[PDB]
């Protein structure tokens, strides 16, 4: 199919930061009241995010890459964001990664799929007695040799186009270890109406699906709401972004949940605090890191006196 | 399947019998770097990934890990740290009819070196730093996927070898392949179950010296407290 | 290109002794030479391609090997119709060059 | 070195780069080393925090690193 | 598989003279056909070769830009045009086939050897 959407005003490129976002929880160890340090991808703090809208007058999808680290955080009202795509170029000549979702089962599927420049959801028919029923499919077009299939649980999305603030975020962190792709996902209440807190939501993985693809760029699926080319979204907002091999501090309660987290390449009184391993510290003086020169210029180092060739009796010769 | 595209199987969900394949009908070789040949019976693994390529008995060798060749750089290279067994047994029944039937297509010529776990199906013509090859394959343009040529009558160096590579990963997850002895976890310690607080993925748990002091049960979800055996002075 | 070059220029040897030939290049050739006999005023027939894969209708007491650069050959017995010149030639880049010749005689 | 004055007092920082000038890198160079985040002040007080060459710092209002 | 040659002859250095040789008892298909030459005396060097899909000509390193190639596969006859010709050109000239027309590894191919017709470059 050919849809296109035409109903995308132009906005300036701006930037929202990460306060102490984006930590998850590294591998399946139990660690409880024990103050641990490990070295992973993760979202670095401090880090400007891009600014992306999913709402009826923002509607983007450029295409983002994964293989410089993704995190996914979604505000959501309506459950207007479905589902995300993930292949290595994104056409039908390599496997791709898949996730959709219908409003009743969260279906993921590992084709050659093939899509258009602009892939979304149709939700249409609102003129009278509406109840927000689905209309179309736009998420691929056709598919074949598919490797692998998950159906999820059971459920029921509700659908009614609310407006107004804020009040969940859904937050993703993806990357794939040896073919392991590993979703890891958070729910919580919050109101804001723009941004997102300047606290802290530890991650908690979902699902670990055998995947062994190799994926190169991004995108999502977004729906559409509206009361081909004229329909509008709902009200979300989505920001993506980067994870750098930074080593991170952990604390762990009773429990084990973690309360906070620092990143030691940061601040240096964070390097005092990845350094003591401790998060409070005490008034005094202590060694960090090491100090070191980058050098800007390799010369092989050497000039050379050498004897020059016998130019002089052969061009300023008095005679040829 | 060929070398250049060699087949990637995964397997779960199963109890894998190693013995009849530790002792069976003659195969040529059986080095496992990491792995115990002798006792990877009582053994619990978290992935089992097949490799299935054919070769010559010349180029045997060639498939371990450390060593360079004509292969190893070009078509399939091992990591440093592999942990993993190889395979190999003489196909001179099965295969090499008498007339060349090479649909055995290796890589001859490649950019650079190749890092490890990687297939190449991509067919472009090699590098002809002087005069670009412009899609043609003339002179000068070789095209890189090779043929074989197996002959029945030819020598033992020259014998097609079914090479089937299997890689494992050792403790580090949930297990969904194990050995034939009726989650894998194997240890020395006193079961003082108690409540410890399951988040609903965890799988083992660990103290400040990096060993097991809890472990998940694998018949029901509840938590196996370790605790090393009594000892002291005397 | 390709700078060939062949020792020893010449050789003497009987019947049914050892005799051992070598040609050597300039740069790394893998796998790509030939080996090649020529009677006086008679024509060319090629006797091991690749430098390791016997041809059809030579019996299997022409054996050759080597890799990288160096390479070797050796001559199982003699006959007396062996009796010829030898060169090297390869087949990897622009334009081939041959062996400079070497003779074996009665002695 | 960092001078952290107590993660329960501040989270202020004085930076202090040893055995170097100020150019490779509240101004001041000691014979240790260029230090940053701290202003150089000629009326002495206690001393608090150890660093070297005679030099000491402390917190005085607002609030400030002093050497 | 016969191999006949045709065209020699005395010739001053710097007239055309030209040779074929005739391809018999070989099948129409993409095989390369190249020259050879070999002045008396010596061993042999190599001249020319014409590979599938037309183009790819080349020459050896000393010879360039003084031969003509063309191919007619209707007629199976093989022509070299002959131009700016020296004293060091004489030689009998061998025409092969290399009888490997497989699109993988087309290259080492077995050269084959007809009659071979005879060039004389006398001053
Ligand atoms: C980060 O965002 C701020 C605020 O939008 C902006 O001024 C700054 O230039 C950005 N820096 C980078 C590196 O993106
Ligand atoms: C752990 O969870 C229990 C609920 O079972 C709760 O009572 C306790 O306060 C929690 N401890 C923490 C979060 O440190
Ligand atoms: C010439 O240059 C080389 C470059 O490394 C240097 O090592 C050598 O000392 C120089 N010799 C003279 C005589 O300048
Ligand atoms: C440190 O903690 C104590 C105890 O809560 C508090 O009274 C005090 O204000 C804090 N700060 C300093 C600088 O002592
Ligand atoms: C640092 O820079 C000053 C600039 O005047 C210079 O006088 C001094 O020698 C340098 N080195 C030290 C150790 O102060
Ligand atoms: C210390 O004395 C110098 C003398 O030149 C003066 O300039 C400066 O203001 C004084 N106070 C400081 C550095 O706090």
């Amino acid at each position: 199919q050919c849809v296109n959407l035409t109903t995308r005003t132009q906005l300036p490129p701006a930037y929202t930061n990460s306060f102490t976002r984006g930590v998850y929880y590294p591998d399946k160890v139990f660690r409880s009241s024990v103050l641990h340090s490990t070295q992973d991808l993760f979202l670095p703090f401090f880090s400007n995010v891009t600014w992306f809208h999913a709402i009826h007058k923002r509607f983007d999808n450029p295409v983002l890459p994964f293989n410089d680290g993704v995190y996914f955080a979604s505000t959501e009202k309506s459950n207007i964001i479905r589902g995300w795509i993930f292949g290595t170029t994104l056409d039908s000549k390599t496997q791709s990664l898949l996730i959709v979702n219908n409003a009743t089962n969260v279906v993921i599927k590992v084709c050659e799929f093939q899509f258009c420049n602009d892939p979304f959801l149709g939700v249409y028919y609102h003129k009278n007695n509406k109840s927000w029923m689905e209309s179309e499919f736009r998420v691929y077009s056709s598919a074949n040799n598919c490797t692998f299939e998950y159906v999820s649980q059971p459920f029921l999305m509700d659908l009614e186009g609310k407006q107004g603030n804020f009040k969940n975020l859904r937050e993703f962190v993806f990357k794939n270890i040896d073919g392991y792709f590993k979703i890891y996902s958070k729910h919580t209440p919050i109101n804001l109406v723009r941004d997102l807190p300047q606290g802290f939501s530890a991650l908690e993985p979902l699902v670990d699906l055998p995947i062994g693809i190799n994926i190169t760029r991004f995108q999502t699926l977004l729906a559409l709401h509206r009361s081909s080319s004229g329909w509008t979204a709902g009200a979300a907002a989505y920001y993506v972004g980067y994870l750098q091999p930074r080593t991170f501090l952990l604390k762990y309660n009773e429990n084990g949940t973690i309360t906070d987290a620092v990143d030691c390449a940061l601040d240096p009184l964070s390097e005092t605090k990845c350094t003591l391993k401790s998060f409070t510290v005490e008034k005094g003086i202590y060694q960090t890191s090491n100090f070191r020169v980058q050098p800007t210029e390799s010369i092989v180092r050497f000039p050379n006196i050498t004897n020059l060739c016998p130019f002089g009796e052969v061009f300023n010769a008095t005679r040829f | 399947a060929s070398v250049y595209a060699w087949n990637r199987k995964r397997i779960s969900n199963c109890v894998a019998d190693y013995s009849v394949l530790y002792n069976s009908a003659s195969f040529s070789t059986f080095k496992c770097y990491g792995v115990s040949p002798t006792k990877l019976n009582d053994l619990c693994f978290t992935n089992v990934y097949a490799d299935s390529f054919v070769i010559r008995g010349d180029e045997v060798r060639q498939i371990a890990p450390g060593q360079t060749g004509k292969i190893a750089d070009y078509n399939y290279k091992l990591p440093d740290d592999f942990t993993g067994c190889v395979i190999a047994w003489n196909s001179n029944n099965l295969d090499s009819k008498v007339g060349g039937n090479y649909n055995y297509l290796y890589r001859l010529f490649r950019k650079s070196n190749l890092k490890p776990f990687e297939r190449d199906i991509s067919t472009e013509i090699y590098q002809a730093g002087s005069t670009p090859c412009n899609g043609v394959e003339g002179f000068n343009c070789y095209f890189p996927l090779q043929s074989y040529g197996f002959q029945p009558t030819n020598g033992v160096g020259y014998q097609p070898y079914r090479v089937v590579v299997l890689s494992f990963e050792l403790l580090h997850a949930p297990a969904t392949v194990c050995g034939p002895k009726k989650n894998g976890l194997t240890g020395t310690g006193v079961l003082t179950e108690s409540n410890k607080k399951f988040l609903p993925f965890q799988q083992f748990g660990r103290d400040i010296a990096d060993t097991t002091d809890a472990v998940r049960d694998p018949q029901t979800l509840e938590i196996l407290d370790i605790t090393p055996c009594s000892f002291g002075g005397v | 290109d390709i700078q060939m070059t062949q020792s020893p220029s010449s050789l003497s040897a009987s019947v049914g002794d050892r005799v051992t030939i070598t040609c050597r290049a300039s740069q790394s050739i893998h796998s790509f030479l030939s080996w090649y006999q020529q009677k006086p005023g008679k024509a060319p027939k090629l006797l091991i391609n690749s430098a390791s894969t016997l041809q059809s209708g030579v019996p299997p007491w022409f054996s050759g090997s080597g890799s990288g650069t160096d390479f070797t050959l050796t001559i199982s017995s003699l006959q007396p119709e062996d009796f010829a010149t030898y060169y090297c030639q390869q087949s990897y880049i622009a334009p081939w060059t041959f062996g400079q010749g070497t003779k074996v005689e009665i002695k | 070195s960092v001078i952290t004055p107590g993660t329960n007092t501040s989270n202020q920082v004085a930076v202090l780069y040893q055995d170097v000038n100020c150019t490779e890198v509240n101004v001041f160079q000691t014979r240790a080393g260029c230090l940053i985040g701290a202003e150089h002040v000629n009326n002495s007080y206690e001393c608090d925090i150890p660093i070297g060459a005679g030099i000491c710092a402390s917190y005085q209002t607002s609030q400030s690193i002093i050497a | 598989v016969q191999l006949v040659e045709s065209g020699g002859g005395l010739v001053q250095p710097g007239r055309s003279l030209r040779l074929s040789c005739a391809a018999s008892g070989f099948n129409f298909d993409d095989y390369a056909m190249h020259w050879a030459r070999q002045v008396p005396g010596k061993g042999l060097e190599w001249v020319s070769g014409i590979s599938g899909n037309s183009g790819s000509v080349e020459y050896a390193d000393s010879v360039k830009g003084r031969f003509a190639m063309s191919r007619d596969n209707a007629k199976n006859s093989l022509y070299l045009e002959m131009n700016s010709l020296r004293t060091e050109d004489t030689a009998l000239y061998y025409c092969a086939k290399e009888t490997t027309p497989w699109g993988i590894y087309r290259s080492g191919g077995l050269d084959v050897w007809g009659q071979g017709t005879t060039v004389t470059v006398s001053s």
